[PDB]
């Protein structure tokens, strides 16, 4: 029986021929207010797996800690923790969609949405979502909040079904990933220009990206602009 | 002496001895034989069953815990079942929560943590029954060895049950060969049976005689008893 309080907006990821990349900003707002700007939001589990959640962030926040103790749990008396029996993505997100439809069944949510996002042992991709309800999903590309409705569209224009993954590059990708950034940035009232990505690469592993911003701003045209119709100056 | 101190699980001889835990030690070697032994692809249980009277059925020695994991027992049955009902949960609680195979590491584990409560807390008995445990996971097969006492061993093979021994020596010089039973099924079971033959005394092993199970790399732990042992014999 809650209300959302901090929160953040959208997360944005799609998977690639060999991966899997994945966005959020920087921004914990308060309503209105552009409270907290220096939020990461993007979740690295070992070396295998980000999840990027959005929502309340103080359920985030414990589900930074739950994730943390997910991971010292499985190297105990577990000699193969750094190998074999590392926490695989698939594992973390049935965990957590668990998690999630156990606080919705108790009507006490976790009032985020959440993608995990990353690359099994066998070198699959691995994307996938659950939200506050147990509702759970998954597609070559995933976002939550505006992300679904202005990202989704864009990176479907690159990945539409399962045989382009195998046809599209981290270059691509990312590109993609980036350029549906800006869009939210300019439609998105509660998007802040700084953000964080993430890419899984079965070859180079996890690269994480802290402070990239929102470039290339096409502002000019609104010099053009006076009035709301017959105004003339 | 001992009339004094074995009253209960919760006293310890003058000599630091558990005698409760020491006697349920004891309807283990009561019991009949069964063997494990793996190579470094399958493993395989070889129980004898033992019957009651030439008018009853073989007592059923092994049980599946899931599809990659399975045991035979010596002894108390019901403590048996108690347990292996346990070992049931367990695995289902991993695939449900984690949609991760138990470890059968973890699965040793977990039993021995069981028993363990039962020897050192009041009113409560020791569990009377050992058991062999294989099975099959991301680090290829294992076979376990449980004790009431609450000590759990990883072995390439082992027996236990009356006459063990015999098997258990037999298995210690045969290792050099069994473990290199790669890709083969049939032949570690023979080897098992081998192995099994070597606590005998009674009458040779038949068809209401023998119990064998085996599970593997791309083999379910699957129950052979009886019409289907007769090739093994």
């Amino acid at each position: 029986t809650q209300q959302p309080i901090v929160t953040g907006t959208s997360v944005i990821s799609m998977k690639y021929d060999n991966g899997v990349i994945i966005a959020a900003d920087n921004l914990g707002s308060y309503g209105s207010l552009l409270r907290f700007n220096g939020v990461e939001r993007l979740i690295p589990v070992g070396d295998n797996t980000v999840v990027g959640i959005s929502g309340d962030i103080s359920d985030m926040q414990h589900i930074e800690r739950l994730l943390k103790d997910l991971v010292t749990e499985n190297a105990y008396d577990n000699p193969l923790a750094d190998a074999e029996e590392a926490l695989e993505p698939s594992y973390i997100f049935e965990y957590l969609a668990t998690v999630m439809y156990q606080r919705r069944s108790k009507m006490n949510p976790l009032w985020n949405a959440i993608i995990v996002a990353g690359v099994q042992s066998n070198g699959d991709q691995f994307l996938r979502y659950v939200n506050l309800l147990g509702v759970t999903y998954s597609s070559p590309t995933l976002a939550t909040g505006f992300g679904a409705h202005m990202a989704n569209p864009l990176l479907r224009k690159v990945v539409d079904r399962e045989s382009d993954i195998p046809k599209t590059t981290v270059q691509v990708a990312e590109e993609a990933i980036v350029n549906a950034m800006r869009v939210l940035y300019y439609r998105d009232a509660r998007s802040s220009r700084n953000f964080s990505l993430a890419i899984i690469d079965k070859n180079t592993g996890l690269t994480f990206k802290k402070n990239l911003q929102v470039e290339n701003m096409k502002w000019d045209f609104a010099k053009d602009i006076k009035g709301y119709g017959t105004q003339k100056i | 002496f001992r009339n004094n101190y074995d009253g209960d699980t919760v006293t310890f001889s003058p000599t630091g001895r558990l005698f409760q835990v020491e006697y349920a030690l004891e309807a283990i070697k009561q019991g009949s034989v069964t063997v494990g032994l793996r190579s470094n692809t399958h493993a395989v249980l070889v129980a004898l069953k033992r019957n009651a009277d030439e008018l009853s059925s073989y007592q059923k020695k092994i049980i599946k815990c899931d599809e990659h994991m399975g045991l035979s027992l010596a002894g108390l049955a019901p403590d048996a079942r108690v347990l292996s009902n346990y070992l049931r949960q367990q695995c289902n609680y991993s695939s449900l929560v984690f949609n991760r195979k138990l470890a059968v590491e973890r699965a040793g584990h977990l039993l021995c943590d069981k028993a363990q409560k039962n020897t050192q807390s009041y009113g409560g008995r020791p569990y009377g029954v050992g058991l062999l445990i294989i099975g099959y996971d991301k680090s290829g097969a294992h076979l376990l060895e449980f004790q009431p006492s609450g000590n759990v061993t990883e072995l390439y093979g082992t027996a236990i049950g009356a006459r063990s021994q015999g098997a258990k020596t037999y298995l210690e010089r045969t290792l050099d060969t069994f473990i290199k039973i790669d890709g083969n099924p049939d032949e570690l079971i023979k080897a098992g049976v081998e192995a099994i033959s070597q606590s005998l005394r009674d009458e040779s092993l038949t068809v209401d005689n023998l119990s064998i199970a085996i599970v593997g790399k791309d083999t379910p732990f699957t129950i052979y008893d009886g019409e289907a042992v007769a090739k093994y014999i």
